[PDB]
């Protein structure tokens, strides 16, 4: 659907795969800049999901749905992929504010809800 | 027009239509068109500076009076935030340097040519933030991430932070020159004129007015 | 009036006057703040 | 027309459109449509919350309720103070974007979004909603509201300032206006400094 | 340039004490409270404070006991003597900039009248205050003249003798 309820979106982003419509800033408003945005989007998201000469070969090609995809499961995909790359910044950046891994901060949150987290830590609010 | 600076005064002509105008050009500096639009360019990048520094030192300084936080008097934070600093004095000021050689050419390209840092193949791929709105001194793209540039109430935005940066332009300057006349901070001074406005203010502060210039003030004395 | 005021815009008046001012002008700031040599 | 000064001139784009109009804009502060309508919009907001900052003062056995209201954050709970304030902060910002999409574009935010039978009706105004907003079908209340709103403000700023200058709670400050009234009021209270 | 600072120098000190004890010496031939006495010692005042003023600047002084200005730009702002001339110079083009753009705008305005030679000697003294007044904000408005081609008069249109 939409990212935001009652915004209207752009007329560029309706019929691509995982569109809710997310560009406020207008930066796939040219189809260059669009097309090549789509595979580092997959890209990233394929590499986030699992987490020379194989990316050299990724664009040897010149077609361009071979590059992104060489369409229920393409939004099921994006949808998926989106949330890994959100996963795994959230690593990074938890690994950065607390020192711990990932797992133990996750029974760490179970075992205290609202007494341990983000706005407690003094890293993520100085 | 917003108004008259010198009521009965006649006003010129060229700066009828500009946001903020109270017809001030009494030394004609705007009257040569590209002139004018290089100073309106200028008037609004000083009006920025100086409002987020007068809140970086106002705030803080507020914060301070009400026993929130303790942190430096302006004056004295670059000495504190340097010795904490992880990077040292010279490599902050070549990183500042190159930093801004490049956000103000990009300011400078979109000032000579409107859109230009917008069109295809400008920037890497990123252009498409940087599209401007064809109207000097107002990016947008990025720098509007809110979108409310366009709705109703923008043309009163535009009044509102020109009045309010021209007032922080003015803090700024009365914040330098209130620690070079009185060795304190702007707090400790609004305080001191509160408790005896006719006693403290810049006619007793030994610096204004000086005296040798002025030989009635050491007569003119209980 | 007219024709006097005319007078005093004649070129040496106008240049006498002038002169007073900066000459006077330099004298009394070398009164107030005697031996300037630096800023 | 009831205004607020029977017997002088009213403003022109003040002609009881608006509930609670009575012609009060002596500052002219809203003139232009779009200040007027987020006006209305400000005074609705602030004075639903100064009804409910006024009843949760007033309303306040336990330790917790003899605590003063102006001291309120010092009692202990199950979680810091860092936490709660992230918390609300966060629901605040899901109904609040909700609330403000309503006021940019009305009727854009009426649809439940993971139900798409359960909507609100159509015809919603920005600041009076309708459907699980109005469980009941109570919809003159709009004078009643806003008289009650602006009362309620003018309460809480009463609260606010008594709570600065004396330093005492609102009842505190009504029981001592209520020993000697013609001591014990803004004269003679801040005359003693 | 192997120069002391005045405030250590010792010729300095000389020079100071030396022309204090002529004034104190003409001083001892004129009863207290007369105008030649109370001249002289006025004299005394301004010469102890002249020198006080002069050590107290940072001024140089030579093997001769006397102030040695610096004026490569370099020299002066490293060592702090941007107050001799760098500072003076930056005043002075600056106000000689104000007379020149005065002159020439008021010379300009003149070229205009029915009579241009008429204003060059007798002047219209109100339009000569207003744009003397104006000539404040001279450095934007040349500037500007430069960028848009406008100072300057085209060579086609200047009078040159046959070469
Ligand atoms: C607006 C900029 C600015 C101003 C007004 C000041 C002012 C001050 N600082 Mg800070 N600083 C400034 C920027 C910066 N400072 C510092 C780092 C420090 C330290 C570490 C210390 C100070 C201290 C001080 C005070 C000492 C006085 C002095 O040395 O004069 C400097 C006078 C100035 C006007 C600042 C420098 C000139 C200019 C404003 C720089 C910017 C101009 C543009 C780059 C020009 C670009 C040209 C364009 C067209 C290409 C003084 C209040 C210290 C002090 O208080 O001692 C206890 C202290 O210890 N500053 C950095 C990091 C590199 C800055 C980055 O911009
Ligand atoms: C932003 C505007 C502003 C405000 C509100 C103040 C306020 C104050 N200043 Mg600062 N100041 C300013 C700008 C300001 N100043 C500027 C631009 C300079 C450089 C000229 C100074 C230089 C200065 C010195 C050297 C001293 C003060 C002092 C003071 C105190 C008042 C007594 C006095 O001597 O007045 C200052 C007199 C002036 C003539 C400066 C006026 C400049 C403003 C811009 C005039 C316009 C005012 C505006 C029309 C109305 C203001 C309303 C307000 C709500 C903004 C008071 C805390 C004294 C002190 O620190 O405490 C005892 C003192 O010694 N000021
Ligand atoms: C590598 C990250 C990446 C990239 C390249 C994209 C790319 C794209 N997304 Mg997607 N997205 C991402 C991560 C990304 N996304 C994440 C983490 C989420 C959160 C769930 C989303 C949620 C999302 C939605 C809901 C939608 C998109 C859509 C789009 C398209 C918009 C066109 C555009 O110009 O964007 C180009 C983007 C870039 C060039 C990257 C910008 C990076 C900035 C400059 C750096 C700073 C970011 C900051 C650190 C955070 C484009 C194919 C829209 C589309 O229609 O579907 C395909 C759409 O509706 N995205
Ligand atoms: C660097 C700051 C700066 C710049 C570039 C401008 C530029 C502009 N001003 Mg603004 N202004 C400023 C600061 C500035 N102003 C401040 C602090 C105030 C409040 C006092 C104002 C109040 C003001 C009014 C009321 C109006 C303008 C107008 C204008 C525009 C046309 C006049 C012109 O061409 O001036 C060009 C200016 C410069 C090239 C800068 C000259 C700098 C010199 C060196 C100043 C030195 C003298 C000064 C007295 C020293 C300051 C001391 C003080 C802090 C105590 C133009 C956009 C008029 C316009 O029509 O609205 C848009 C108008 O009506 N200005
Ligand atoms: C013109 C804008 C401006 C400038 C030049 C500064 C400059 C400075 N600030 Mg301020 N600040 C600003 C705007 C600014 N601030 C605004 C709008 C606010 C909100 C009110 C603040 C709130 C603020 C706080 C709360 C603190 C500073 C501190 C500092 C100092 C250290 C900054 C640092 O370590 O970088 C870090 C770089 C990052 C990218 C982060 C430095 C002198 C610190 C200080 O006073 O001493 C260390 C400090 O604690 N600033
Ligand atoms: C036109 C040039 C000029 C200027 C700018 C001044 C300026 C000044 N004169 Mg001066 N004056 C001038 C020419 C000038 N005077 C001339 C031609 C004479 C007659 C020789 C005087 C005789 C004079 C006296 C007698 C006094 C001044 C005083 C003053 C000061 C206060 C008035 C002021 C610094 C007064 C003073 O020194 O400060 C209070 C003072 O008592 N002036
Ligand atoms: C190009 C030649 C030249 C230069 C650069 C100087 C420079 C100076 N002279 Mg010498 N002088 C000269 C030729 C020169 N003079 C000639 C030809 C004579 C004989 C008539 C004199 C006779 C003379 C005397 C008798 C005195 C000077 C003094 C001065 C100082 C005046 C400073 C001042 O008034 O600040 C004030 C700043 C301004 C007026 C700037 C204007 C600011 C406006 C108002 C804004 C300055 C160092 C005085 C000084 O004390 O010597 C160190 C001093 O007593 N001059
Ligand atoms: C007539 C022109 C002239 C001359 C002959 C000099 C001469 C000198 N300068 Mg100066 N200078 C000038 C104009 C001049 N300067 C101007 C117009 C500026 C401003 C742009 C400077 C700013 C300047 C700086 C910033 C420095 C010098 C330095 C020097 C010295 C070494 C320069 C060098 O080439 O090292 C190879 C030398 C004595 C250096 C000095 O200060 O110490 C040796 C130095 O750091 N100069
Ligand atoms: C409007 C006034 C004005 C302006 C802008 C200029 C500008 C110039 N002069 Mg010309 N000059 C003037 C008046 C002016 N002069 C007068 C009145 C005389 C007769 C004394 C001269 C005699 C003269 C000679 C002999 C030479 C110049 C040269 C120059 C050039 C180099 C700068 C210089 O050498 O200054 C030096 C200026 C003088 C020695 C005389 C200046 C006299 C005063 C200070 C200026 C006049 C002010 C005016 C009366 C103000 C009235 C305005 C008011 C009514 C509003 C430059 C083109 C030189 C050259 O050609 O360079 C390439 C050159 O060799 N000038
Ligand atoms: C779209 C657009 C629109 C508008 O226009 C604007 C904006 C808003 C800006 C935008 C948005 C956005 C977004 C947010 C971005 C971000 C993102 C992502 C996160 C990336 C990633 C990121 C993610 C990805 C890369 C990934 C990576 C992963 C990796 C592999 C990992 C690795 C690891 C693992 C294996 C394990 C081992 O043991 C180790 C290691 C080795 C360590």
């Amino acid at each position: 659907g939409n990212w935001l309820p009652g915004s209207d979106t752009p007329a560029y982003l309706d019929g691509l795969p995982g569109s809710f419509g997310f560009d406020p800033f207008g930066l796939g408003s040219t189809p260059a800049n669009l097309q090549r945005f789509q595979e580092a989007e997959l890209v990233h998201s394929r590499w986030a999901m699992a987490g020379a000469g194989a990316e050299a070969q990724r664009n040897a090609e010149p077609d361009a749905e071979k590059r992104k995809y060489p369409e229920e499961n393409k939004l099921k995909e994006l949808k998926n992929g989106r949330l890994a790359m959100l996963a795994f910044v959230g690593f990074i950046a938890q690994h950065a504010a607390t020192g711990k891994g990932p797992l133990e901060a996750l029974k760490l949150h179970l075992a205290d809800p609202w007494g341990a987290n983000f706005a407690t830590n003094g890293v993520s609010i100085p | 027009k917003a108004g008259n600076w010198l009521p009965g005064s006649k006003t010129p002509a060229y700066l009828e239509d500009l946001p903020g105008s109270y017809g001030f050009d009494p030394l004609k500096l705007g009257e040569d068109p590209a002139s004018l639009k290089w100073y309106v360019q200028s008037e609004l990048v000083h009006s920025r500076f100086a409002m987020a520094a007068v809140a970086g030192i106002l705030i803080p300084e507020v914060l301070k009076a009400f026993g929130a936080v303790n942190l430096p008097v302006w004056y004295e934070a670059g000495k504190y935030a340097q010795e904490s600093s992880p990077i040292p004095f010279n490599t902050l000021i070549a990183l500042e340097i190159f930093a801004f050689n490049f956000v103000e050419i990009k300011r400078w390209q979109d000032f000579k040519k409107p859109g230009s840092q917008g069109e295809e193949g400008s920037f890497v791929g990123l252009e498409g933030f940087f599209k401007g709105t064809g109207e000097n001194g107002y990016p947008g793209g990025v720098f509007d991430p809110l979108g409310l540039s366009k709705g109703p109430g923008y043309e009163a935005m535009k009044l509102r932070e020109i009045k309010n940066g021209r007032l922080a332009m003015l803090a700024f300057i009365g914040f330098a020159s209130q620690y070079l006349a009185t060795g304190k901070g702007p707090i400790e001074n609004l305080l001191d004129h509160l408790s005896n406005p006719l006693a403290n203010n810049f006619t007793t502060n030994g610096t204004s007015l000086p005296a040798q210039a002025h030989p009635l003030l050491s007569v003119l004395k209980p | 009036m007219k024709n006097f005021t005319t007078y005093l815009s004649t070129a040496p008046v106008v240049a006498l006057i002038w002169f007073t001012f900066t000459a006077g002008l330099l004298i009394e700031i070398n009164r107030f703040f005697p031996d300037p040599l630096v800023f | 027309r009831a205004s607020w000064l029977p017997g002088s001139e009213i403003p022109s784009y003040l002609k009881g459109e608006l509930p609670g109009d009575f012609g009060f804009d002596p500052l002219r502060l809203g003139e232009d449509p779009a200040a007027l309508k987020w006006y209305q919009q400000a005074e609705l907001q602030n004075g639903r919350w100064a009804m409910l900052a006024a009843a949760g003062i007033l309303f306040v056995g336990g330790p917790a309720a003899a605590t003063p209201w102006f001291k309120a954050s010092d009692f202990t709970y199950f979680a810091p103070t860092s936490t709660l304030f992230i918390v609300e902060l966060l629901l605040f910002a899901w109904v609040e974007v909700r609330r403000y999409q309503d006021m940019v574009k009305p009727g854009s935010t009426n649809q439940d979004p993971i139900f798409s039978q359960y909507s609100l009706p159509s015809g919603n105004e920005p600041g009076y909603p309708g459907g699980i907003f109005d469980p009941l079908g109570y919809s003159e209340l709009k004078l009643k509201e806003i008289k009650n709103a602006r009362l309620a403000m003018l309460a809480v700023l009463g609260f606010f300032v008594q709570a600065k200058t004396t330093g005492k709670t609102p009842l505190d400050s009504l029981s001592s206006h209520l020993a000697d009234p013609w001591s014990n009021n803004v004269f003679g209270i801040e005359h003693a400094r | 340039s192997g120069l002391t600072p005045c405030s250590e120098s010792k010729g300095f000190a000389k020079r100071q004490k030396n022309e204090i004890k002529a004034l104190t010496k003409r001083l001892k031939q004129y009863e207290e409270g007369s105008a030649p006495s109370l001249a002289l010692k006025a004299t005394i005042e301004r010469t102890e404070k002249r020198f006080a003023n002069y050590g107290n600047a940072g001024l140089l002084c030579g093997t001769d006991g006397l102030p040695h200005l610096i004026s490569d730009p370099g020299l002066a702002l490293r060592f702090g003597h941007a107050g001799e001339t760098l500072i003076p110079t930056v005043g002075f083009l600056y106000i000689a900039g104000w007379i020149g753009t005065a002159g020439r705008d008021y010379l300009i305005a003149s070229k205009g009248e029915a009579k241009p030679r008429e204003k060059e000697y007798i002047i219209d003294v109100p339009l000569a205050l207003k744009i003397s007044a104006q000539g404040a904000g001279w450095p934007f408005r040349v500037i500007r003249e430069l960028q848009k081609g406008t100072l300057l008069e085209k060579d086609s249109n200047i009078t040159v003798s046959p070469r």
